């Protein structure tokens, strides 16, 4: 089986790159973030604008929800983060710390945690609650390119353009695990699987890999795509077949089969690099943003 | 930002 998405929608709004897509755990809304400054809010099914979020005094690398849809953290290159109340468009923190660009960002399941990472090439761990830096993580040799917590919280996996993952223990901030393979390319994106068993990592030689990170051994790669120069995003996608899913630099949305490996299909429409795609929790909804020629989110939909 | 390498 492969799966049979469509171009549905069309969203227009941003003024400048978008740099990240991410659809609510409720499944009702999509967040963007921009190198425009901006935050933008728009209906998951239908792509209908709903609310821009503004603040940040440069552009924004990342934006990310947590688990009940109430809050957003955004990492941007005026070295904060801030942590939003989505439905007042609050400010509620600024998270102030970092010594250069923050680059990414995400809440624990709990979400009373925020981790991020900064081309300073720390990891830090921050309280939700009083908007304070609870650890900093002397993490990387380069800057940190993604971070992510794992099922239950208890570790944070982070990448690096150093080539390194890195695992980290959330509660004493003692490295765990450094994961390369036989060659050193920056590494550009990494998340857990949605199971908690796997790491996903992208790296700059047009290559994605499912890790064992407990084992310590790549289970599988995907290619075809092209990613040499962005830090583009990767998804599972759980709702109907078992994907992977990821932007490139040709202007597409690739995907694969998880198990077999093979292309299954190939998105066309945007008219540059599609830096960032995400997954609906529940339906098969793909989104997918462009950089700076481009400006635009699309909203795909499959059968399976 | 990630929009710019």
């Amino acid at each position: 089986v492969k799966p049979n998405y469509a171009l549905k929608f069309t969203l227009a709004g941003h003024t400048k790159a978008v740099s990240s897509v991410k659809f609510s755990p409720n499944g009702e809304w999509l967040a963007s973030s921009s190198a425009d400054k901006l935050i933008k809010i728009w209906g998951a099914y239908d792509g209908k604008f709903e609310k821009t979020i503004s603040g940040h005094k440069l552009g924004i690398s990342d934006v990310a929800w947590s688990s009940d849809s109430n809050l957003l953290v955004s990492a941007s290159d005026d070295k904060t983060l801030k942590i939003w109340d989505v439905s007042s468009g609050k400010c509620l923190k600024t998270l102030k710390g970092h010594s250069n660009y923050v680059f990414c960002c995400n809440f624990n399941p709990q979400s009373n945690l925020i981790v991020s990472g900064s081309f300073d090439e720390s990891v830090r761990i921050w309280d939700v609650k009083t908007g304070k830096c609870l650890k900093t993580l002397p993490a990387h040799s380069d800057p940190v390119s993604a971070v992510h917590f794992n099922r239950d919280g208890s570790l944070i996996v982070s990448s690096s353009y150093d080539g390194l993952c890195r695992i980290w223990d959330t509660a004493s901030g003692q490295c765990l695990k450094t994961l390369i393979d036989d060659d050193n390319p920056p590494v550009s994106f990494v998340k857990f699987s949605p199971n908690g068993k796997y790491i996903l990592a992208a790296t700059l030689d047009n290559t994605l890999k499912l890790w064992d990170y407990s084992k310590g051994k790549c289970l599988k790669t995907y290619t075809g795509h092209k990613n040499e120069k962005y830090c583009i995003f990767a998804n599972f996608s759980v709702t109907g077949g078992k994907w992977i899913v990821s932007g490139s630099e040709d202007n597409l949305v690739y995907i694969w089969n998880l198990q077999t490996k093979e292309i299954v299909q190939k998105l066309q429409g945007h008219t540059d690099v599609v830096i960032s795609t995400a997954c609906h929790p529940t339906e098969n909804i793909i989104a997918s943003a462009a950089l700076e020629n481009d400006k635009t989110i699309k909203l795909w939909k499959s059968d399976c | 930002a990630r929009t710019k390498q």
